[PDB]
């Protein structure tokens, strides 16, 4: 019976690649041919931040493109002010280990959790002087890699136990639990309407959840090695990927394919982070050979470098309304690039 | 002793 | 000094002057005189002393009274070629944010203090005593920057973890504010007390800083010495002959070997401190792997 | 335990085959003309004058 | 899309040989380092042999070193491995295994209860 | 308006007075990885220092230490392990009795000494249950030469300091696991990290000092390796 199954599994495994074979009429290589390459981009650092102990390891933006909030390994959470390059909060966590921070689309909370296992949810304007926890969010069996706010109370939350899970904090349990990942869960891409997700783990695969029902409607495959980012095409209906098979890969929802690859001779080392611009053309992918290539999602052409760092670049936002490029490193040291 | 002294 | 033996002929002449074969005893008062000896003249029939033929010359025999009687460059062109040097040095630390640790911190005084004082003498090579007493405090205080550099590498070893910058202020004042304790104490005796303890009163001060430094010195090579073996032997046994030689010009030991060596107006001396700087420039901020790291990323980023 | 993870397995790679495939030249013709439609006020693709750019 | 195709593995007399062959496929072979785990029956898991990149570096368990023979075919994208004298101990499960990373001198949970890039394995056994 | 400027302004005044506070608390504690198994007494050692993670702070000489065990996570730890970088040193314990999975512990040493962001940290491995491992090997029945035919031609090496009243079947044994991790260690290391293989049992009131004098010449060969002295 398990045999048998297997075969069946093979009969379909093979015939959803027929299905992509009979699509893939060409490839985006010769597609993208006619349009005229933008040619360098001349990006540089603008506003250099520092104060973080030891290496930052995620940053996130606000929806007002000012504050961004930076978890380094030491136990602090400092929110800077991208504007005045100033600390407006600086937060000291319970675990010295702290992977994952988020800002809330309204602002009113931030998110961050690590080696703990608890996505410790923090309230900037509580009425008090200091800041505390607003609810200890512990369930989870692994490390949390990422949690990101759907919305001010909904919060999506991957986990080094293959499982993502999305909790209600004023009760403090999981609504819905996302099994189906065979390795431990790297990063989170939410849509702009926040109605799906993507969610990548450590299985070379890439899996877009249902965030009301809960369950995966599409798998990709591709990569070589385990994921380590990914985030949505501005449209929505596509993401790119950075895995440490030092290639990035760009998928379609609807084609069910990669549409193409991210590919130098002269680059070995793996992909870290990787983003969007506002207008999707300029995919910034971070890598650890301590500086991050602006690659032509078009062309498939290294755009221009970013050699800011000393270090490993950790994490790599872009500002919801694409003025800035951010840059985190293991140096402790985040570059504004523009 | 010091060559300049 | 010449000084005083123009002052005691003065005094002689001054004398004479109150007073105003013929022996009399070579004077006293002529140190490099033989006073053994006695200086002749003659004195006529007519009662003048004898002249010398077809001269307005008194005659005089003062035979018996006389029985008795390239560096400078090597030192410049020295002092110069490390001033080049540490000059450059300097200026490269100084433009690199990536090396500016509290270790680097330190070499950036020492190779301040090695030009300074290459250029107090360099510059001296009332109105001269700023060559005279100026030089001496820029001569002590290296001899004090070197003492204190080495302290520093004592400092994280034998104080075994150690709080490099919770200790950083009192470096610098120990190092570049402390020979003020005594060469100011000394120019205070040479200005109004008495305008051998001649140079006792700055020299001794300096010998404890070398003495205490080349002690130190055994204690550095010696932990480095006995952390080798504990980690091949023989091979390591060379990387011992390469990391002391190296540390050498850095802790200024050549300079032990003279201490107690006494003279005025005369060496390696002037061969070794030519490039006591030449070396501590080519070794810790030229030759060194983080500084040529540094300067090819930088080449490559711009 | 492998029985019961079968069926799921299976039946959870049955449903996601069953999806309404596109061609991949319309899934690549859509985010060309739409990463090109708002390439315009995009200040990465093109650098932006010193005056409205905030990060002076 | 990473496939580990295994090959071979049966009942063999005690002492005889087996030529076991790992099919890769979704990944270059040249790049990547590969590595044997058996499962014994109600056992944790054990590392059986390594590959380097060009396939220089053998290191074996050492309870199996002589016994066993590894290589690779760079050219035709394959691993293979063969015993010389099978013992009743050796009765195990072989998975084929690769390593997470393209240029590394480690593999880091090869022999992990749920690793991703291992085989589905084949039971070797010895019998009469 | 341009009042509230000054008023953030100031606000980083007492943000930045406070981060210099936990600068100096941050460099003072010392953070420690401590790997092993479940059957290696990981936690026993533990117990000594009385002064889903646990950590243990115990205090040596006005010296804190943050000894951090990793035990609720999952057995895959190719992407966790990286975030212990910064640590000065990784407490590597081993089961020293169970030869069956000596081999694993191995490959888990060698795992972590290549790697490329574990490179820089350096490795006090503790031989843990050492009494243990001496009574199997009287037993006879158990032997090393099973696991690792090598052991055969293996004698004890001359830089040995063995206790009073031991046989010497045993420290032939103690002393080729030792050298099995160290053969590791040699071949691929070079100034960047080094390992301090140490004995170590349950009876030891001991453990808080010998780390201490491990941590010490770490931080020591720090210094010494930045000009360019190893």
């Amino acid at each position: 019976e398990l045999d048998q199954l297997r075969q069946e599994a093979e009969q379909l495994k093979n015939q959803i690649r027929d299905a992509r074979k009979a699509c893939a009429d060409a490839t985006l290589s010769q597609i993208t041919n006619n349009i005229d390459p933008v040619g360098r981009i001349q990006m540089r650092t603008r506003r250099t931040l520092r104060g973080h102990l030891a290496k930052i390891y995620a940053m996130h933006w606000g929806t007002d493109s000012r504050l961004l909030v930076s978890a380094s390994q030491d136990g602090k959470l400092i929110i800077w002010d991208s504007y005045t390059t100033n600390k407006v909060h600086a937060i000291p966590l319970r675990s010295s280990w702290v992977m994952t921070c988020a800002y809330a689309p309204s602002g009113n909370y931030v998110a961050c959790g690590g080696l703990d296992n608890i996505c410790s949810i923090y309230n900037l304007k509580t009425r008090e002087g200091n800041v505390r926890v607003s609810r200890e969010l512990a369930g989870h069996t692994g490390y949390l890699s990422c949690c990101r706010f759907l919305d001010d109370n909904q919060i999506v939350t991957s986990s080094g136990d293959t499982t993502c899970a999305l909790w209600d904090i004023e009760t403090g349990q999981q609504t819905t639990t996302f099994t189906g990942h065979t390795g431990d869960v790297m990063s989170l891409s939410l849509a702009p309407d926040t109605r799906l997700f993507v969610s990548g783990a450590c299985d070379a695969s890439a899996k877009l959840w249902d965030v009301r029902e809960g369950m995966c409607r599409q798998t990709f495959t591709g990569h070589e090695s385990d994921i380590n980012a990914i985030c949505f095409f501005p449209n929505g209906n596509a993401f790119a990927t950075g895995s440490d098979d030092a290639t990035c890969r760009l998928f379609d929802l609807r084609a069910d394919q990669e549409l193409m690859t991210y590919s130098h001779d002269n680059i070995i080392c793996g992909i870290t982070s990787v983003s969007f611009s506002k207008s999707g053309r300029l995919l910034l992918a971070g890598y650890d050979d301590f500086n991050c290539n602006v690659w032509d999602a078009l062309k498939a052409d290294r755009a221009g470098v970013l050699a800011g760092h000393d270090n490993r670049v950790s994490c790599l936002g872009v500002t919801d309304d694409g003025m800035a490029v951010a840059t985190g490193s293991w140096d402790s040291f985040l570059k504004i690039w523009n | 002793s010091v060559s300049e002294i | 000094t010449k000084e005083e033996q123009i002052f005691l002929l003065h005094r002689a002449q001054a004398q004479c002057e109150k007073r105003l074969v013929v022996a009399v005893p070579c004077p006293d008062y002529i140190y490099d005189f033989n006073h053994k000896g006695h200086a002749y003249r003659r004195c006529d029939r007519n009662g003048s002393w004898e002249l010398v033929p077809g001269h307005n010359r008194t005659w005089a025999n003062y035979s018996e009274c006389v029985k008795f009687l390239r560096l400078g460059m090597i030192y410049t062109v020295g002092y110069s070629v490390s001033l080049a040097s540490l000059t450059v040095a300097v200026l490269i630390l100084a433009y690199f944010r990536r090396l500016h640790c509290t270790r680097n911190y330190i070499h950036m005084h020492l190779f301040l203090s090695f030009m300074l004082r290459a250029v107090s003498i360099f510059v001296k090579d009332a109105g001269c005593r700023v060559a005279v007493t100026f030089f001496l405090y820029f001569l002590a205080t290296n001899y004090y920057w070197i003492l204190v550099e080495g302290l520093y590498l004592h400092s994280l070893i034998f104080m075994a973890f150690f709080s490099e910058k919770k200790y950083l202020w009192g470096f610098t004042v120990f190092g570049w504010g402390l020979p003020a304790v005594f060469v100011a104490v000394w120019v205070s005796v040479r200005a109004t007390l008495a305008n051998g303890n001649k140079k006792w009163i700055i020299q001794v001060p300096i010998l404890a800083s070398i003495v205490l430094n080349f002690i130190l010195f055994i204690n550095i090579v010696r932990v480095l010495a006995t952390k080798l073996r504990e980690t091949d032997t023989r091979q390591q046994y060379r990387k011992l002959l390469k990391s002391t030689l190296v540390l050498m010009p850095l802790f200024g030991v050549h300079y032990i070997v003279f201490m107690a060596t006494p003279y005025t107006e005369v060496h390696y001396e002037m061969l070794f401190n030519s490039f006591q700087g030449f070396f501590v420039a080519i070794i810790y901020c030229f030759c060194n792997g983080e500084v040529q790291a540094e300067i090819k990323k930088s080449w490559s980023r711009w | 335990a492998s029985i019961a993870q079968a069926r799921k397995l299976v039946e959870q790679l049955k449903m996601e085959a069953n999806i309404d495939r596109i061609k991949v030249s319309k899934a690549a013709a859509d985010l060309m003309a739409y990463c090109e439609a708002h390439a315009k006020e995009d200040p990465l693709l093109t650098p932006v004058p010193a005056s409205e750019n905030p990060f002076r | 899309q990473v496939q580990l195709q295994e090959s071979g593995g049966g009942l063999v007399q005690p002492g005889g040989s087996l030529r076991l062959s790992c099919a890769a496929s979704g990944f270059t072979f040249s790049n990547y380092k590969m590595n044997w785990v058996r499962q014994a029956p109600g056992k944790g898991l054990e590392w059986v042999s390594d590959i380097s990149q060009s396939g220089a570096s053998i290191s074996y368990t050492g309870s199996v070193k002589g016994r066993f023979t590894i290589s690779r075919d760079n050219a035709k994208n394959t691993l293979y491995l063969q015993m010389n004298s099978l013992k009743p101990e050796d009765t195990a499960v072989y998975y084929c295994a690769r390593c997470p990373a393209p240029f590394t001198r480690d593999c880091f949970d090869v022999t992990s209860t749920t690793y991703a890039y291992r085989g589905q394995g084949t039971q070797v056994t010895v019998s009469s | 308006q341009r009042n509230e400027e000054k008023a953030q302004r100031e606000a980083n005044k007492k943000i930045e007075k406070q981060l210099q506070k936990d600068k100096q608390v941050y460099r003072a504690t010392h953070r420690l990885l401590l790997l092993g198994a479940d059957n290696s007494g990981k936690s026993t050692i533990v117990k000594q220092m009385r002064i889903g993670i646990f950590e243990t702070k115990f205090q040596v000489d006005k010296v804190n230490f943050h000894m951090f065990d990793v035990g609720g996570q999952r057995d895959e730890r190719r992407k966790w392990i990286q975030c212990f970088n910064d640590v000065t040193a990784i407490i590597f314990v081993v089961d020293s009795s169970d030869y069956n999975r000596l081999q694993e512990a191995l490959n888990l040493f060698k795992s972590i000494w290549n790697n490329r962001w574990l490179r820089t940290i350096s490795v006090i491995l503790f031989l843990n249950k050492q009494d243990l491992l001496a009574e199997k090997v009287l037993a006879g029945k158990s032997k090393i030469e099973d696991y690792f035919p090598e052991f055969a031609r293996y004698t004890t090496p001359e830089d040995a300091t063995p206790e009073p009243g031991e046989d010497p079947r045993v420290t032939r044994a103690k002393y080729f696991i030792r050298d099995e991790f160290l053969r590791i260690s040699t071949a691929s290391g070079d100034g960047r990290h080094y390992c301090y293989p140490h004995f170590t049992c349950a009876v030891d009131t001991e453990n808080a000092r010998r780390i201490f004098n491990d941590c010490r010449d770490i931080i020591q060969r720090m210094h010494l390796r930045q000009y360019e002295l190893l």
